[PDB]
């Protein structure tokens, strides 16, 4: 810890505060999450304590690298690789242009890249959101961000009192559901590829039910023949409003058939429908896949 | 049926290894036992029932305690403390929310302060260096559940139970890999409700024939045979309930036919 | 509860 030389803050994980700091003795520039050990409050937090067991087994070239840890008795060091900026960073800082089709193509390939390795090690991210997706110019893209991952060797059960999210949550959450599913990952994931391709969030809604609403409103009411099981599921009510499926060529203009084709597998209501991650990076969508640099 | 369910199962195979602990390790402490050890596990089986945490979270904490105490020498005073320090980090990575420390400290009836409490966490921590994710027997029978015909609810609830019963005496449990456990105690627990046995898609999935099996087998029947006799009784108590169908009740066969 |  003395040999590094924080150079300024760049933003504050849901639990600690990162810096841009720099080795002094090898050069490397890195980004430092610092956490507060209240000795005397609730000790190590569970946020760290999830992110760095689970960090610690991912590594893969989409997976933001956790490159050591630093334990003193006062202070917890998070030491990451630097990448230089977050998706919605660069979304705001990219919209009226828009990101070029194939950097968005590539960024979701990666991405289901990273995903798949994560599902494969019993890993469920959980959090998926632009904010928690960074990027190099180079254009390399990884989730960053592990403070509610959980392992799923069990299945994960449902705060019942969610605290994850609300643009990105998968109906099967947002109607009360008992467990996680990797399904979760992908939904959101079909979202921020929604939003990469139109600019604005997918579903932004403003209460857990007008969330529900939004969905329902461009996808559809869910009903037995689309989502069997929906109707008997704890917060599933028959006073529900029932429209009808919208085009998704009227949701998602600029994209091709094959995108469409991808966003529609990766956005249905079953869970044990939806587009795995493996899967989705098999569909055909992904073979013209190049690697664009951003403007940064 | 997931893309993942085989990789996943590879994985928590290969984790496994890793994560194991020292088989000898007990009779290099030179101040505690198995028998201690016995007592310790016991009490957290029930300060997992009176705050209501999972049964994953418990299989956690004595895979901590025994990967910590499989190479730091503890007293028998300080044991109880690393015994805390475990279901409270256990708490921490398992479950949604965790009792606070205070509550870890009541429950040892104000026996050491919630500084030492979160000391020994910090200590714990730096000696399995951050490595929680370990498998366990629980999370290898909830696999090996996906692949029964039918499902049966007492068969499960049994099956949990036997797998508890062999997290309370680590001679013999240390020498066996808890995917293994998992199997002899599938077996045990489905040849006891209903006489059938390790299926072979289990056979073919995980490469253990029900042979491979036998001395696990050997030792997990003795151990739910003598179940009444133990020293300890939480898990006992605790299968009473019928939240779990009361299979602590029902009957151990007297003989395995292998 | 105290516990050896």
């Amino acid at each position: 810890m003395e040999n590094f030389q924080k150079v300024e803050k760049i933003g504050e994980g849901t639990y600690g505060v990162v810096y841009k700091a720099r080795n002094k003795l090898t050069g490397e520039v890195v980004a430092l999450k610092k956490i507060r050990l209240d000795t005397e409050t609730e000790g190590v937090p569970s946020t760290a304590i999830r992110e760095i067991s689970l960090l610690k087994e991912l590594n893969h070239p989409n997976i933001v690298k956790l490159l050591d840890v630093i334990h003193t008795e006062n202070k917890l060091y998070l030491v990451f690789e630097f990448l230089h900026q977050d998706l919605k960073k660069f979304m705001d800082a990219s919209a009226l242009t828009g990101i070029p089709l194939p950097l968005i193509k590539s960024y979701l390939f990666q991405l289901l890249q990273g995903l798949a390795f994560c599902h494969s090690h019993r890993v469920l991210h959980r959090d998926l959101k632009p904010q928690n997706l960074l990027i190099n110019t180079e254009g390399a893209i990884k989730l960053a961000d592990f403070g509610l991952a959980r392992a799923f060797g069990v299945p994960v059960r449902t705060y019942t009192h969610e605290v994850v999210t609300l643009w990105y949550r998968a109906p099967e959450i947002l109607l009360g559901c008992k467990y996680y599913s990797t399904a979760v990952d992908i939904w959101s994931l079909g979202c921020i590829f929604a939003e990469m391709v139109t600019r604005r969030a997918l579903f932004p809604g403003d209460s857990e039910i007008d969330q529900l609403f939004r969905i329902f409103r461009t996808l559809g009411t869910p009903d037995e023949v689309v989502w069997p099981g929906v109707t008997s599921m704890p917060d599933y009510k028959p006073s529900f409003p029932k429209w009808a499926r919208q085009d998704f060529s009227k949701v998602v203009p600029p994209l091709d058939e094959d995108g469409r084709s991808l966003l529609s597998q990766m956005l249905h209501y079953d869970p044990n429908k939806r587009i795995s991650a493996k899967a989705a990076l098999a569909h055909p969508f992904f073979q013209d896949v190049t690697k664009p640099v951003p403007h940064l | 049926v997931p893309d993942y369910h085989e990789d996943i199962h590879t994985y928590l195979r290969e984790m496994e290894v890793k994560c194991k602990p020292k088989v000898g390790y007990m009779k290099k402490q030179p101040d505690i036992t198995n028998s201690m050890r016995a007592i310790l596990v016991d009490w957290l089986v029930e300060v997992g029932e009176e705050y209501k945490l999972q049964n994953e979270t418990l299989h956690l904490a004595v895979n901590y305690i025994d990967r910590f105490l499989s190479s730091m020498s503890v007293l028998r005073g300080k044991l109880q403390l690393v015994g805390t320090a475990a279901m409270l980090l256990a708490s921490k990575f398992e479950e949604i929310y965790p009792p606070e420390v205070a509550e870890f400290v009541y429950i040892t009836d104000d026996t050491y302060t919630k500084k030492q409490v979160l000391r020994m966490e910090h200590l714990v921590l730096k000696v399995l260096t951050f490595d929680l994710a370990a498998p366990t027997v629980n999370q290898f029978l909830t696999q090996y559940f996906l692949h029964q015909q039918p499902a049966n609810c007492k068969v499960e609830s049994l099956a949990m139970f036997l797998g508890e019963l062999s997290l309370i005496d680590a001679d013999p449990y240390l020498k066996y890999l808890p995917s293994v456990i998992a199997g002899a105690a599938f077996h045990l627990a489905l040849y006891t409700v209903t006489g059938q046995s390790w299926p072979e898609s289990l056979i073919r999935k995980t490469g253990y024939t029900l042979e491979s099996l036998k001395p696990c087998l050997m030792d997990l029947h003795q151990t739910y045979l003598k179940a009444p006799q133990h020293a300890q009784q939480s898990i006992r108590e605790k299968y009473k309930n019928s939240k779990y169908h009361g299979v602590s009740l029902l009957n151990p066969p007297e003989t395995l036919n292998l | 509860r105290r516990l050896f």
